[PDB]
């Protein structure tokens, strides 16, 4: 049938980023590194007396 | 140090001085000499009298708790150790079990050996069991409250208070607390409501002493501002604060320094999970462990990981933390997998982690101090607030520095930046602990439960509340102040004129217009052409510090957008500088004067100096210029200017003549002229007022001034008193009852309904909304996974960036529930409750409905981590709360015979409770 809808109505824009749905995600654990490891320890590395104490 | 003891006694009580007490036997012995504060508190326990111990965490409060446990077990009694949060309970359970053997645990997450003589439980479980009226309480002789000062928490504080009030009078209490200033009140409150004595043992004792250091951002080292003797180093502090006013990678240098000077282990605190891992990332280039150490901890690590299946073992959260650990670097925050959180604690205690990046919560963990403690900052989000960390908080956290056996001292380093104000910084390192002020507030589950039970009432709870108690104490103190003010007022109410009123009005009006003139003439567009070398200027920085007349040396465009007045720096010579001001810290174009820089006062010596000011600090511009020295930095030249100033002041005793803004500075636009004319009108009008010439003046004026202040203080004081009345809370009560009536939870006669009874047994989510949901039937037609998902809307308490686009099988129940919430928020408003109806509805967070829904349908952990930005550990935390909630619903269904509901809720439990979510704890 027709692969579209007619829709002239507005929808309130989402308050937040749209999360991925179950369909978009597989069970490969190593993928977390890119998908969720941003700025985290498991992210992917670039590889791919005395008054004063000095730092010295 | 010194030990202070006091006791609060019931009326007509036969008291023998605690220090005379000689115990016949020691219910527990220790391999070290007791400290007197311990000895004393233990006598109290031997005598069967309650006691609040108030001491710092390294001081050995645990010795006292242990004694109470042993004595109870000895007397075949039962004892309860209440912890603030579940994580500490698990830790404490592990410690007590190994010691006393006869120990069990009851938390939101688990129950172990519930018949044991010694029960470790959270305040929340205690609360439930009391309202539940469990027979366990009958056998209980002693209840220990660990960290009772958490009773002052704005949202969770009420639980402590609530459960204390609820305890049987026969019970005795050991309260463990931080060093609080108002211990006496607490004791007395205990004394009144439970009709028994309550001792107080206080001490500032620290086994290992603290040194406090400031680290200014981009600086070169750290500055000792409080030494082991607790002496404040004013001079060094000043140096530190000036170093940042003149001015994420610093941390790396700091840790390296700590390593080089053998100050490890160090806990590096931050106040966000994110900050923690970032910081750890910088460290990893370094390596702090020997190959033997690496091997040892790897064994410990694997042994912990062993219970987990390979599929979980392969999560990069697990696989890629091990390389950090091996280098001696740890992370700790509520976002990690629980299993990692635990093993890291363990690896830390065994000394395998030399640097630990952690959020605040680690500070109250059990037996995990360090040699050094670093605050990367002292600002924390209260979700929607910006806290300068309290003094008390700074202390408690900084108290984690200094290891009793092994360290001469604890090292505390506070990193600071330009945002830091000196008074605040000074306040922290000289940390004074905060009062223990009740944060009591009425709650529906509370009220409902009180109504349900025969012998007690909401009105009772209020009456016995620490909150109300703190009122009945404070109010009379205030009425005494008021009366003293009132007496002074009614006595100072001797105004001879109302002409005074006119005088005041004119004076201030003039003052205001002259300021307008000031803004104009000091504006760079007007003033810079008249600030030639030697120009006489009258200085008043920040409008507070009056240096009198000085002389311009030079000026220049400020180089970092500021306001116009703030956009130029003028260097001036003053000869009124306080002799001991740290003029060595002054920098030639930093208008923010160092702490200590001030004018001299009546009986002090002065020195000459060159200070940088902005045009805001210029009060007037004179029509004179000194001849300036060619080299103001050459010996004696400042003092030479000073001499010339003295001569100028002597040649003009009644004020140095100023530039006429009109005739000299040529400021002649229309508005400026009528401004001068207004000033002109008022000055002659002023001269007409009889008082202006007369001798009364300050007498009549100061009198006029005093009454109004006094009137103000009174008005203000009358208000504080008004809001310290029991009726407030009583209003809150009647309102909330309306709600319960209107919703059908209780009768108009305040008799509980069937709906009230179920709400009684719900503590994990909003008991109103959940109850309504249940009785309207929303769960009737949902599959369990739907119910799970809907229920996640109550267990999820975290904030997140992503949100799912819900398909109808979740969007509809969500909608249906928001409708009921709405109806509820209606009725809330209907009863004059301070509730913002939209925020309520939205408080039930939905962002994990699809995560929970699919987890329940068999998605792997990996998949649901991909479906949200919420942290893995947080995810498991949410599931665990979700389980608890569900169990509570299983319970209520059971107790109202709704077999269908019960089975549904049970089914949900079976869907949730699996794999990584069902992983057990390293401690249990
Ligand atoms: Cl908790
Ligand atoms: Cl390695």
């Amino acid at each position: 049938t027709a692969p579209f809808v007619v829709d002239t109505a507005p929808t309130t824009p989402p308050d937040k980023l749209v999360a991925p749905s179950i369909e978009e995600v597989n069970s490969n654990p190593n993928e977390l590194r890119a998908l969720r490891g941003q700025g985290r320890y498991f992210g992917v590395s670039d590889d791919d007396n005395d008054d004063f104490i000095s730092l010295s | 140090h010194q030990v202070r003891h006091q006791v609060a006694l019931p009326p007509n009580y036969d008291y023998t001085p605690i220090a005379e007490h000689k115990r016949v036997n020691e219910a527990r012995t220790y391999p070290f000499t007791l400290d007197p504060f311990q000895d004393t508190a233990i006598s109290c326990i031997d005598r069967g009298e309650s006691v609040l111990v108030s001491a710092h965490t390294s001081a050995g409060k645990t010795v006292v708790a242990e004694y109470a446990i042993a004595q109870s077990l000895k007397n075949k009694q039962r004892v309860i150790y209440t912890s603030p949060i579940k994580a500490l309970s698990n830790q404490k359970y592990r410690e007590l079990l190994a010691e006393f053997g006869d120990v069990g645990l009851m938390t939101g997450d688990i129950t172990i050996n519930p018949d044991a003589g010694c029960l470790v439980m959270t305040t929340e479980i205690l609360r439930s069991m009391l309202y539940r009226g469990s027979e366990v309480m009958r056998e209980v002789a002693w209840v220990i409250f660990d960290e009772v000062h958490y009773m002052r928490d704005k949202e969770r504080g009420v639980v402590w208070e609530e459960t204390i009030i609820l305890l049987p009078d026969k019970v005795r209490y050991v309260f463990l607390s931080a060093t609080i200033p108002n211990a006496m009140e607490f004791a007395e409150w205990i004394c009144k409501i439970h009709s028994q004595p309550c001792h107080i043992v206080y001490t500032n004792f620290r086994p290992t002493p603290l040194q406090h250091y400031l680290f200014p951002a981009h600086g070169d080292g750290i500055y000792l501002v409080v030494d082991e003797k607790s002496t404040f180093r004013e001079e060094n502090f000043q140096k530190a604060m000036a170093s940042i006013s003149n001015q994420k990678g610093d941390i790396y240098k700091i840790v390296k320094m700590i390593w080089k000077k053998k100050y490890n282990p160090v806990i590096v605190f931050s106040f966000s999970k994110r900050d923690c891992e970032e910081l750890a990332l910088k460290m990893s280039k370094l390596d702090f462990n020997s190959d033997d150490e690496k091997e040892a901890l790897t064994k410990i690590f694997n042994n912990a990981i062993a219970l987990l299946p390979e599929t979980d073992r392969e999560l990069p959260q697990i696989k890629h933390i091990l390389p950090l650990l091996r280098r001696g670097i740890g992370i700790h925050h509520s976002g990690l997998l629980p299993i990692l959180k635990e093993v890291i604690e363990i690896l830390f205690q065994e000394g395998f982690l030399k640097v630990l990046f952690a959020t605040e919560t680690f500070s109250i963990g059990l037996n995990m101090p360090a040699k050094t403690v670093v605050f990367t900052s002292v600002r924390k989000w209260d979700g929607q607030q910006f806290r300068w960390v309290s003094g008390g908080e700074y202390i408690q956290m900084s108290g984690r520095a200094g290891r009793r056996g092994l360290d001469d001292r604890g090292i505390v380093i506070m990193m600071i930046d330009e945002k830091m104000e000196p008074q605040v910084a000074k306040g922290m390192v000289k940390g004074q602990a905060d009062r223990l002020d009740s944060a009591f507030h009425l709650g529906y589950n509370m009220i409902l439960n009180l109504m349900r039970v025969e012998g007690i009432s909401p009105e009772f709870m209020l009456e016995h509340s620490f909150f109300q108690f703190q009122n009945v104490i404070s109010v009379p103190v205030m009425e005494k102040k008021l009366a003293e003010l009132k007496k002074d007022f009614d006595g100072i109410e001797v105004e001879d004129e109302e002409n005074v009123k006119e005088y005041h009005e004119i004076e201030q009006a003039i003052k205001g217009y002259r300021e307008d003139v000031r803004q104009v003439v000091t504006h760079p567009a007007n003033a810079l052409s008249f600030l030639q070398p030697g120009r006489l200027v009258e200085i008043s920085v920040n409008g507070k510090d009056n240096y009198g007349w000085g002389a311009v040396v030079d000026f220049a465009k400020r180089i970092n957008v500021y306001t116009d007045h703030e956009s130029y720096i003028v260097n001036v010579v003053v000869n009124t500088m306080y002799i001991d001001s740290p003029v060595n810290l002054l920098k030639p174009f930093n208008p923010t004067l160092p702490e200590g820089i001030r004018p001299a006062e009546e009986g002090e010596k002065s020195i000459c100096a060159v200070i940088p000011i902005t045009l805001d600090s210029i009060k007037s511009i004179g029509n004179l210029r000194l001849y300036m020295p060619k080299d103001i930095r050459a010996s004696g030249q400042k003092e030479t200017v000073g001499k010339s100033l003295r001569e100028v002041n002597r040649r003009f005793p009644d004020g140095i003549p100023v530039l006429d803004p009109v005739k000299n500075m040529k400021i002649e636009d229309e508005d400026f002229l009528k401004l001068m004319k207004k000033i002109d009108v008022l000055n002659t009008k002023l001269s007409s007022n009889p008082l202006t010439n007369s001798m009364r003046l300050e007498e009549l004026y100061g009198k006029y001034s005093r009454k109004h202040d006094l009137h103000e203080d009174m008005k203000q004081l009358k208000r504080k008193i008004s809001e310290s009345q029991a009726v407030i809370q009583l209003d809150d009560l009647r309102r909330r009852k309306r709600v319960l009536r209107r919703l059908g939870f209780c009768t108009p006669n305040d008799i509980i309904e069937l709906k009230g009874r179920v709400a009684c047994e719900i503590s994990s989510g909003d008991e109103l909304l959940l109850t309504e949901l249940i009785f309207n039937g929303n769960f009737n037609e949902l599959k369990p996974e739907q119910a799970a998902a809907l229920l996640s809307c109550f267990a999820f308490q975290e904030r997140c960036k992503e949100a799912p686009r819900l398909k109808p099988e979740l969007a509809e129940p969500l909608k249906a529930m928001r409708e009921i919430a709405a109806k509820i928020a209606k009725i809330m408003k209907d009863s004059k409750i301070e509730v913002v109806e939209k925020d309520y509805v939205e408080s039930f967070r939905h962002e994990l409905m699809e995560v929970v829904y699919e987890w329940c349908r068999g998605a792997t952990f990996t998949q649901i981590c991909k479906m949200t930005d919420v942290y893995e550990g947080s995810l498991i935390r949410m599931f665990k709360r979700l389980e608890e909630l569900v169990k509570e619903l299983v319970d209520v269904a059971n107790t109202i015979g709704n077999s269908s509901l019960k089975e549904k809720m049970e089914a949900v439990l079976k869907l949730i409770h699996r794999d990584i979510v069902s992983a057990g704890s390293l401690y249990l």
